[PDB]
């Protein structure tokens, strides 16, 4: 035991954590490979998701090279402190933590050619921009991006390591509001006005499930305006009635889209569920102005044409409402 | 005092506290038992569940072997951290808690053997995926699985203090839940590979049953009086139509606010639960109490009912009258049905 | 000042933090007491109150005896860290911190014979299981228990510093819900497996006020019962007021259980609330549909006698509830 | 500036930072003012505020004299936490933040005298409680105490730099207040008196006032407006009896709604408030209102109305003739004997 | 890379964090640039705005010039601990951080003529006080102060780097709420009571996007001041139609108007979002009105012209109040 405590003694002994590898000379190679914990949350309120992941990277040092030893030397995360590690950040996370119970959860992993294996889990919540005008049949791409902070693509390139392997996990993740269609993996660089910095961009899919909003959303609705048509089939003479019930629904819809709509922050753009409950919206409200006519016409001056007509254009203009609305969002 | 202090001072000199007991020597065995003080508040919005812990970590240090007049050293909160102990890690676990207060909630004891008993008090937050098919009548397993971040199992292996089943010890005033009841726990162990190499992973599930009550009080019996109150319609005379059509149609307004409020509890999955099914099932009476009027006054002649002292006036409706029996006992059928599905 | 140098680093010349006071030998003996500065918030939903107090703890320790100097030494508190302290915890805190502004506020002063006086401001948010079944004609016990994280008794003994007098500033607490109606002091040793634990336990008993919830729950649900009680007096013939004044206080019947759903927690079983609103609840489904029952009478198969009647024993068997809730609940 | 440095290490030579100066000599005088840069939110919620400070604090320590070019020395952060400084601490205080962005916001400036400034920029919420009987026409002093943790009056001692009344400055721009004024401030000094001895504490209290026009149009107005159209019920004839039904029913719901809302922003106490009477007042003028139809209903013998031609037709009721009066009379009168009260 | 390891111990060796560039002499000149990320969050509830940013800040230090190396020093953030910064901090900021995952997202570049280059990851929640009178129709200005804490302009001086380009990335800021109309750089000194200190000021003009208000509460409340005309068109004697309709429609007006309370703050002053509330609120009140003028004035004591005048005064002045609201407010 004294013989690793001596070998990793004299590895550390003068070590310069200030300068990367081969300083000066080829940039240091950075290979990433990523397994998925979980995805947690995918808020639309805050137009991010959370994400607990296995973080891994991969870099030969020369400097940590060691020999005698046939065994890969896995060290107390402490010694990380003591080491030169990437300047690895997300660049579109909007907050993000590594574990640390019942220790910080870290580990530092040599071989003896002097490679490096830096592996962290982290929760992270990631910034992903919403586009939500066909919400709640909208299909969302939420990205990772992985840069070098400080340093350009002169001292530090990165790379997947293992290819479209390189991430794992992907499959077993279970959503309850979406589905992870596929995922890409991407490597390019980027180039600001202090120089190019090498990215590596992880990036899923989602398709939003549309069971749950049937049930929710478009049900009631649908039933509330299905009941609108029932003034239709009531005699022109039962003002109480009629406008009961047509009021009642008006009263309703709004009661439907007011105790929704706190389920969506301020988007000032029109989205699909919008214009669903809209339409909904119009028919209801039209159902108690058409008896507006329809009492006028009898009193104030074929009162019961115009109810019969109503009775067939009101579910006909509906349903062809509901195929165009379908269609264009499916 | 002094004679003792030199032996501590004495016991870390030359240790390496980044390097494991018996390194490229043989595999760490780590004995590991829970005392939950409190099985803390389970969230069904986020799927987690929180949990008070006295983690208990006991393994062998032969660099730790002492003589004296003590057979075992309660150890200091600053002396666990000069030297190795196990990076144990929950595998499901969202945020943990180390209390620090007013130090840290940590204890190490070291037996003259060199056995050292390691204890620290956590509160967890774990994932539980909950498959709520059955609510608010479902039953889970929320799983509670650690091990080693960074030694696979040729490395660190954990065990059991005790037999498992005796090894993971609920508080007798450790119940800290609302809605669910704690029926029991089983204790298991097994191996799991990941990228970097196979680790063990000891597993712990706690065994949860809802609580229904919150929700007969709340859901079920509204949803149930709002049914008989929109068939109470059925034994009003037919030529009340403001009067039936307002009772139909607020029974309607009350159905959708309790169908829409018992959801917004629930995450936002996307799959029929138990109660769904009774709000759908209830929300169709009420539809059709008041589609089954708009059949009555179709067939309604005359606009004025019975005088009371008797001009023809409307006989009492056959759809009425059927009404009056078939909708208590088609909704008194599904009832039964649905409470024998899922009880 | 230099002569107070030289004793105090004297003192922590040597100082093993790592060892109690006579260790190896009896236990030493840790006075408490308690100042307390308020109680900030009782939450039902989460069971758990905030506490703000002065923490003080007494102990004697050899090793810092000092003498020649006839003052007590009040060192500045980053000294605390040098110093052997208990490790006492709160065995039932769910979040707490030691303020910090503008310094820690923590204490140290030492005495000539050795007697250590450490002193703390705490902000803890304890655990406090409740029985609400008679909320809210509640009575609560909430405790905040005191335990040494790692020694046992043979090492290190809890007492209240004062006896009954140990804790203070209870009589000035205001609660804008509860009032303070005792505190005890309780001394005992817990045991587990590992061994005996030296214990003290500080508990309040509140009992809670109930000022605001005659105005905001009692008031408002009897006003509705005595409403639908109107419909007595209306015509059996007018069946649009009647249905419409029955079936809206039915409606205002469930916005108040419903909007108060949202306040109260998530607790599944009957409590002194769900009763009071159950049973008004009750009266009003009965007063509706006693209307129904007399109109069945009189259009399908005397009724004045059914209203006669029920303009006397609804508002009677009210009262009798009200009777019979109150005195077994207060 | 090797000159200069060598100056900084001489200071710190043999200095004890654990002995106030003085010590055991005489007592240290710490002489204090405050800039409020803003006064933060108040939250009648959690009877708390918020208030962004430059805490000043001025003493004199001997230890730190020195001789060189400057006469005035501006020290880094990293040197304020490597001297002696006050101890001092809000009582009323419940969280507070030093900020840290980007550096520590400390500033330690030492005159060749031996004199210290210390300023910080702090956040802090104080407890601030509040007697809400006359909400939401209350008014509030907040205070904001200070001193010593550890030190009694024996050893240190807090005095306001300047004249009191100017050691406290506000800001122009710094008032954070949405529904308050800052009316001004008083600003005093005294001894309390606890279990560990006698302390200095120097008080200042914000007198605030609270802005009514949010509750007028969101609580009072409304309430206003249903309570007249409440008594508009009484212009109806008194054979409509659904419409003046479903008209008195629907503005007790409309006071039950009101009511509802207006108490979840109070906290939860147990007392009644000015909003609360007025309540409850609108809540009887309501439900007067509906019981006054009731009794009109009751002396009401044909089912039919005027004809608007001319069989005998119903009066018009002396109820609702009286009632068209001493209803507006009676909550006109009401209005003024509470407004003149409370304003 | 020995010789670049000695080269930095030379510089550090004898360096002295205490004491700022020239101390004594002409003041530190400290460029600063600002590469905005993202304005994640603008809440009017709590009166700020949260921003992600890399934040620069750019001098000369002749203590720290290196010669022998034809290179840029691009060192690990950790060297940042050892240096002197500029004690910055933002005037406005009510809670920041600087992320920390995977390492502290900070940066150190070095210069041969002793320029450092200082880059910090910064996401701050800034204050901004709103005038929320023409809401949802409002301009804000929400500023960003920057500022040294404990140095004067006799010892500190800040510019912008690169004059009016030393912010860029504001054409990535996307908020879905508002627009970024203009921004603007400004550089003056801050004069207290223990001295001046240089300030520059970042602020950015916000134009809230109408869309979602139009839909969400202008609409609404449109189509409801307009369902409260249909009573004009019924009968004089259908007092339960015409009852019902307009006291629902003034509940359903107060229903709109007491959950937009629950969203927007509380601000005790009138809104332009109130205007028009209030304004289609007395609409329906007066509608409601009418029908109980055209009631009274025919039992109580024509009819028909007050019906008749009513169906155009009401459109048409609620065309000219809309006409009204829309050009004072766009
Ligand atoms: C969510 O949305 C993001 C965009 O915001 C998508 O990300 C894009 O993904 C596509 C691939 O689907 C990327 O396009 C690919 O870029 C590769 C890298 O380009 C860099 O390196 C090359 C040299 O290798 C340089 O020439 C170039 O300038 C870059 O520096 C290319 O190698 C790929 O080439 C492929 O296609 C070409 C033809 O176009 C073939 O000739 C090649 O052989 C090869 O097949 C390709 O162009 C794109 O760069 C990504 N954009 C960003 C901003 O990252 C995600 O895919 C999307 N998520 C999902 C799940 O759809
Ligand atoms: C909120 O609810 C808690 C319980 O959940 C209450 O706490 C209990 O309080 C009672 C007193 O009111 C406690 O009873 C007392 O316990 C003391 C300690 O017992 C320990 O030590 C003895 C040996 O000395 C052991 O036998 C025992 O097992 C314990 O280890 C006793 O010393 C007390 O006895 C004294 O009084 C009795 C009369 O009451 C005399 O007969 C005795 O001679 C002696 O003078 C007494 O038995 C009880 O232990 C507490 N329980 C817990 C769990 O702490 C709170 O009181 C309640 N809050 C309020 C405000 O009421
Ligand atoms: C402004 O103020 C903030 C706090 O409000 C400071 O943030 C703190 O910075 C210090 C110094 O870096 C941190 O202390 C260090 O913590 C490391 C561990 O941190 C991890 O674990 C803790 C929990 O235990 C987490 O909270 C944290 O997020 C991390 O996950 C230790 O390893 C460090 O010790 C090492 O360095 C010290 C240096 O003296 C050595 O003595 C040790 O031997 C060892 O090598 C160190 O203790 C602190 O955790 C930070 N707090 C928070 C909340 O993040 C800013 O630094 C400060 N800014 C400036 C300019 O001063
Ligand atoms: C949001 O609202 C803030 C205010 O709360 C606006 O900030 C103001 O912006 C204006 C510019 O639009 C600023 O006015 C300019 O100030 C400069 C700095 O003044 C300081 O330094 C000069 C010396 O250089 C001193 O004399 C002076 O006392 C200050 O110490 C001036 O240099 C500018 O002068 C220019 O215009 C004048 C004519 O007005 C010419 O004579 C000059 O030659 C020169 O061209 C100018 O006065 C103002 O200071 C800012 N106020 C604050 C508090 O920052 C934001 O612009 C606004 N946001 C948006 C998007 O509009
Ligand atoms: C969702 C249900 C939809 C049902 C749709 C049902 C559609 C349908 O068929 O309606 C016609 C009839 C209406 O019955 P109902 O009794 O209400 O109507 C009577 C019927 O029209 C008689 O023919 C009339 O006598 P007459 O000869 O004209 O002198 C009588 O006039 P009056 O003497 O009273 O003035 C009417 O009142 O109903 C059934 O036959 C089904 C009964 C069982 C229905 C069981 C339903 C479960
Ligand atoms: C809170 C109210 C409590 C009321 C308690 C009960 C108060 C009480 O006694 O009411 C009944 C009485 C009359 O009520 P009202 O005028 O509405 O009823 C008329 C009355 O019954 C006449 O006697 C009838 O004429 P007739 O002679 O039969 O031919 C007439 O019928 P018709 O001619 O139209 O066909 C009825 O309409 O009202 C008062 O004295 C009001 C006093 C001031 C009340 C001031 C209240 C503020
Ligand atoms: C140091 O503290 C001790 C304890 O508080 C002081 O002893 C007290 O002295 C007063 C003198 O009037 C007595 O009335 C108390 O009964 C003593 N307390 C105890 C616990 O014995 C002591 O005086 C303090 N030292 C100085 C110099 O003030």
């Amino acid at each position: 035991m004294s013989f690793v405590k001596e070998t990793v003694d004299k590895l550390l002994k003068g070590y310069d954590i200030r300068l990367r590898p081969d300083f000066g000379g080829p940039p240091v190679c950075v290979g990433m490979n990523i397994d998925i914990a979980s995805i947690d949350m995918v808020s639309e309120v805050n137009m991010d998701y959370t994400l607990t992941m296995y973080f891994q990277q991969y870099w030969r040092d020369k400097r940590l090279a060691y020999s005698g030893i046939p065994l890969n030397l896995t060290l107390d995360n402490r010694v990380a402190d003591q080491l030169w590690v990437p300047d690895t950040y997300f660049l579109n996370d909007k907050k993000s933590f590594v574990h640390g119970v019942t220790v910080k959860n870290r580990m530092i992993r040599l071989h003896p050619d002097g490679t490096v294996l830096y592996g962290l889990r982290i929760t992270t919540t990631a910034a992903c921009m919403m586009d939500l005008r066909r919400y709640p049949l909208d299909e969302q791409n939420c990205t990772l991006e992985i840069e070098s902070y400080g340093y350009t693509t002169d001292d530090i390139e990165f790379y997947w390591r293992g290819g479209d392997k390189a991430v794992t996990g992907v499959e077993r993740i279970e959503l309850p509001q979406f589905s992870i269609v596929e995922h890409r993996l991407v490597s390019r660089n980027v180039v600001f006005a202090t120089g190019a910095y090498p990215r590596l961009s992880l990036s899923f899919r989602l398709k939003r499930n549309i069971g749950y909003f049937i049930l929710q959303t478009y049900m009631p609705s649908i039933l509330i305006t299905i009941l609108s048509w029932v003034s239709f089939w009531i005699n022109y003479d039962a003002s109480a009635a009629r406008v009961a019930l047509g009021i009642t629904t008006v009263l309703t819809m709004t009661t439907i889209n007011t105790h929704l709509r706190e389920t969506l922050p301020k988007i000032p753009y029109v989205k699909a569920i919008d214009m669903y409950l809209m339409g909904c919206f119009v028919f209801v409200f039209l159902a108690l102005l058409e008896y507006a006519f329809v009492n006028y016409i009898f009193f104030g001056r074929d009162v019961n044409a115009i109810d019969r007509w109503s009775r067939i254009v009101f579910p006909f203009t509906f349903s062809l409402f509901n195929l165009v609305y379908w269609l264009y969002y499916v | 005092t002094t004679v003792f202090t030199r032996i501590l001072d004495r016991l870390l000199d030359g240790y390496d506290n980044r390097l494991r007991p018996g390194l490229g020597e043989r595999v760490t065995e780590v004995k590991t038992d829970i005392f939950v003080t409190s099985f803390g508040p389970v969230s069904d919005h986020d799927m987690e569940y929180t949990i008070d812990v006295f983690f208990r970590q006991s393994w062998k240090d032969e660099r730790l072997k002492f003589k004296g007049p003590m057979t075992v050293l309660r150890l200091n909160n600053l002396m666990a951290s000069k030297i190795w102990t196990p990076d144990t890690f929950f595998h499901n676990g969202k945020k943990s808690v180390a209390h620090n207060m007013t130090m840290p909630n940590k204890l190490l004891r070291i037996t003259e053997d060199g056995t050292l008993l390691y204890t620290m008090r956590l509160t967890v937050r774990a994932e539980c995926p909950m498959h709520l098919e059955d609510f608010p009548m479902d039953a889970h397993a929320c799983p509670l699985k650690f091990g080693s971040y960074a030694y696979t199992r040729a490395e660190v292996v954990y065990e059991w203090t005790r037999e498992p089943a005796r090894s993971v010890v609920v508080a007798e005033d450790g119940s800290r839940l609302n809605q669910y009841d704690l029926l029991g726990q089983t204790v298991d162990s097994g191996i799991v590979q990941s990228s970097t190499g196979e680790y063990v992973v000891m597993t712990t599930h706690f065994h949860l049953k809802r609580k229904i009550g919150y929700f007969v009080i709340q859901t079920y019996l509204p949803c149930i009086m709002t049914v008989i109150l929109s068939q109470v319609s059925f034994w009003l005379n037919r030529e009340s139509v403001p009067a039936r059509t307002v009772f139909g149609v607020t029974t309607v307004l009350t159905m959708t606010t309790l169908s829409i409020s018992a959801r917004n509890s629930l995450p936002k999955v996307a799959y029929a639960t138990a109660m769904d099914w009774f709000i759908a099932v209830c929300y169709a009476f009420v539809f059709s109490a008041l589609i089954e009027f708009a059949t009555v006054n179709y067939f309604t002649k005359r606009g004025y009912a019975w005088d009371g002292k008797s001009k023809t006036f409307n006989s009492v409706s056959k759809i009425d009258r059927l009404s009056r029996i078939a909708f208590p006992l088609l909704f008194g059928i599904f009832n039964l049905v649905y409470w024998a599905t899922y009880l």
